[PDB]
RNA sequence: UCAUGGAGAGUUCGAUCCUGGCUCAGGAUGAACGCUGGCGGCAUGCUUAACACAUGCAAGUCGGACGGGAAGUGUUUCCAGUGGCGGACGGGUGAGUAACGCGUAAGAACCUGCCCUUGGGAGGGGAACAACAGCUGGAAACGGCUGCUAAUACCCCGUAGGCUGAGAAGCAAAAGGAGGAAUCCGCCCGAGGAGGGGCUCGCGUCUGAUUAGCUAGUUGGUGAGGUAAUAGCUUACCAAGGCGAUGAUCAGUAGCUGGUCCGAGAGGAUGAUCAGCCACACUGGGACUGAGACACGGCCCAGACUCCUACGGGAGGCAGCAGUGGGGAAUUUUCCGCAAUGGGCGAAAGCCUGACGGAGCAAUGCCGCGUGGAGGCAGAAGGCCCACGGGUCGUGAACUUCUUUUCCCGGAGAAGAAGCAAUGACGGUAUCCGGGGAAUAAGCAUCGGCUAACUCUGUGCCAGCAGCCGCGGUAAGACAGAGGAUGCAAGCGUUAUCCGGAAUGAUUGGGCGUAAAGCGUCUGUAGGUGGCUUUUUAAGUCCGCCGUCAAAUCCCAGGGCUCAACCCUGGACAG
């Protein structure tokens, strides 16, 4: 399916980071049905729209590893 | 020229910003062989000697070129770089050659205005 | 750059900078020549309104193009937020405060990191100040009383209505954006903002 | 979407009938409301159309290259 | 309130008004060349020959599917082979393609491994094929008999909310592995969904009539087939249709669009990097497997070309990254790293990623910063010019102090990395602290009018300049030099391309007595526009609401990098 995963959006040595959920055939920075997330790992936020992850999570989309682990920090995780 | 059918037909169009160089057709200056270096007088109201070179291009043309500047070591087969740029007294000269470029030296003794004549700094 | 250079020429041509780069007035020994005998085109009268612009405040004009595009691109009189651009410049700011006597004066005071800007130091002198800012010496300029050597030659122009200069914790702040009639130098925005319609 | 209304031109086909679609349209750079005519091929089983009269076309399965539309009826609410 | 936008000038003539053309002042380049050249931040870097390509690398992985063997001496690491997915993604180029290819907006006739949800099932048998051993052919590339072997590999029987058919009837599947177990990964048959594809259609999509007819599977219909699915997709027969003067057909050009640039605006030109879709992969043509290709680094054939050969034969596709050669005015390093991010595989460990993350060179661009700050007797040395009085270079320098952005010499020193720890190519980079020291740092155009800047010496229709007008035949504010000035500034100029100016293709916005221009006049087809009143539908029109026009860009407002450039968050008018 689709896979939740980041995508580079900033200058050289700069690292802010999207959370996008794209189709996983596609390269990382492509475009998606509705970008969900933010990632800022310099020091900043992580806006994270809690309803919409869980409406593709509801789906099946898996996500990548770091975005799991994002999704582990806070308590996004219910199953219903 | 109404608005209904003699214009939704078409106006006209202009043609381009024709070109003011039908050589150098790519872009802006092209390396050229000398073949010939003669020399020819402008119109009526001017006198003087111009000395071109006429000069057969890598594109595909032969076009008679203009040499700027007061010394030149032009000679037969050498190789030049043509520029755009019409030189009005000249009919049928419509270009420049680029001197300080390759085989084509920059001009003796000349400290006023270097950057159009290819001549390094003294002092 | 700075064009760091010989600048009673530009005093004589421009008419007196104000400020910048003299309290002298010009031509303490000079000007017994060169008659204008009132020959001077238009196009002559707005580009000595550019350069009695931009000599006063040192800007390169390419970054003078910037500043009229910002100044455009603002909603309002453009001949007057032009110079609300180009007063809130931090050496500009530095200079009306007295911290230096000239604006090179002022350039090179902030060149060599001697400012901290709400406690943090700011090396660059096109910076551009706030409402409500807060601006000092450093640290060691209690040690190094270059600041002090200027604020004691300086106060006879006092200062306008944005700055707020403490005696000896030698703070200074602005309470907002410079009013035209609070801008220091006599010229007219008018001629300078038709200078610039062509681009 | 819309229907497109409009005349039967020749049905000299069995369960096929070409028809005239009339649309207005501005025309880009001159302001104006341009006709443009384009006929189609139609399909009808019950092939009850004559010349001249005039149908609504909906879209459906294509049935030959050009015969992708089938006419039924307009409503005629004058 | 809205408004944040619109400049002229030269040249026809003894003069004037006007038409009209040319030329300039403004921006922008993926730019090129010349002169000059301190640093930093962020971008960009074959536009030409889709032209050949040396060398390395660019796609693997799985031993927890299986059999063997080969290092290590119960224990583990590997491995060619059979299998499983991945090689259809990611990367590159724009040759073709004027067409549902693209953009936008609807639709029904479909498919879909991996991914979630969900209903049921996994008994029984059996044959080999690699590997391997032997013989043997070849320089190699590859093979060829003889036997043998295992499985999630193949085959058969039963069983099935599936399929075929009107029913009758029949038909169809499975695979084990890890673990002590627990259980987990699986497998087979169904049913949905998401995402991804395949189709169809409305509308938009370059010029040329000195290209006027085109089209016979052509346009329909049926029957037979075919496709995942509709379909002349294909075939036999029947019908003669179908497209077109609103440009068919032909010829030529061109990847398209979010966008970029310009313009006051309407719109004009254009499609680099960024992003989405298409097409191609040496030139052609095929098919195979899989869910998905007619597949860049797959196979087969033809053609051309290069390499090897022991002369019989083989091998190859840089329009992947670096690089070489050619062409060109012109476009870089045969670099480091998987640390992040994103892929692929695996139960995990991990592995591989020239995608990507960085680094190097280039003023290629945009932005920021410095080359000193303050004083400097108004006395001297000198250049140039002068009615020889002087003026001007010039507070400029010399000279006195202050400072160290940068420079040099030392110390410290990141986050980026993800709560188990560890894990950094960048890099001892960024940044900070200390010690000297004005030290290490300004050029390039122009100065006849537009167009800001001017005098002097030399030249004498010569040398030359020139964007247009035109200067140059002895005192040139136009050539060459000096001085001075101007404008710019690590840039400055010339050229080329595009828009503006240009109302010089005109809807906004022009004209036709004489300036360029009314057919010689008339009839009339197509087509265009059209009197008044009343009534009806609402196609146009207007208003509300709703969907969409990806993200990035532009506009507003915040926020982050010391500011800016740039990056990021949110919002929206238009249309």
């Amino acid at each position: 399916m689709v896979k939740l995963r980041l995508k580079r959006c900033g200058r050289k040595q700069r690292a802010v980071y999207r959370i996008v959920a794209i189709d996983v055939r596609s390269r990382r920075e492509g475009r998606d049905l509705q970008k969900v997330g933010f990632y800022d790992p310099i020091k900043s936020q992580t806006y994270l729209n809690v309803p919409a992850i869980l409406d593709f999570l509801e789906k099946g989309a898996q996500p990548t590893e770091t975005v799991y682990d994002i999704l582990k920090r806070a308590e996004v995780f219910k199953e219903f | 020229m109404p608005t209904i059918k003699q214009l939704i037909r078409n106006t006209r169009q202009p043609i381009r910003n024709v070109t003011k160089s039908p050589a150098l057709r790519g872009c802006p200056q092209r390396r050229g062989t000398c073949t010939r270096v003669y020399t020819i007088t402008p119109k009526k109201p001017n006198s003087a000697l111009r000395k071109v070179a006429r000069v057969r291009l890598t594109s595909g043309f032969e076009i008679t070129a203009y040499i700027p500047g007061i010394g030149h070591n032009l000679q037969e087969h050498s190789v030049v770089l043509v520029r755009g740029g019409r030189v009005k007294d000249l009919p049928g000269v419509r270009y420049h050659i680029v001197r300080g470029t390759l085989d084509a030296v920059g001009v003796k003794d000349r400290q006023q205005g270097r950057s159009k004549y290819g001549v390094k700094k003294p002092k | 750059s700075r064009y760091r250079g010989p600048r009673f020429k530009k005093i004589r041509r421009l008419g007196a900078l104000p400020g910048l780069t003299n309290k002298r007035p010009r031509a303490g020994s000079d000007l017994r020549n060169q008659s204008r005998s009132g020959k001077r085109s238009q196009y002559r009268i707005r580009l000595e309104e550019k350069q009695k612009l931009r000599f006063h405040y040192g800007i390169t004009e390419r970054q003078l193009l910037k500043y009229v595009r910002i100044a455009r691109k603002a909603k309002g009189s453009t001949g007057q937020v032009l110079l609300q651009l180009l007063e809130m410049r931090l050496d500009n700011i530095l200079f009306r405060l007295g911290m230096a006597p000239t604006i090179p004066g002022a350039r090179q005071l902030v060149n060599h990191r001697h400012i901290l800007v709400n406690g943090r130091i700011v090396d660059i002198p096109s910076y551009r100040c706030k409402p409500q800012d807060t601006i000092m010496a450093r640290d060691e300029q209690k040690s190094i009383a270059l600041i002090q050597n200027s604020l004691d030659l300086s106060p006879r122009e006092e200062l306008p209505k944005h700055l707020t200069l403490n005696p000896f914790p030698y703070k200074g702040l602005v309470n907002q954006i410079i009013d035209s009639k609070w801008v220091g130098l006599k010229i007219n925005e008018l001629l300078v903002v038709e200078y610039y319609s062509r681009q | 979407m819309r229907s497109m209304q409009g005349k039967v031109i020749c049905a000299t086909n069995d369960k096929t009938v070409n028809v005239e679609v009339v649309r207005l349209a501005p025309h880009p750079k001159y302001k104006r409301r341009v006709r443009k005519k384009k006929k189609y091929q139609a399909h009808d089983p019950d092939n009850q159309f004559k010349v001249g009269d005039w149908v609504q076309l909906d879209k459906c399965r294509p049935i030959s290259k050009t015969k992708t539309f089938l006419a039924v009826a307009p409503e005629g609410r004058q």
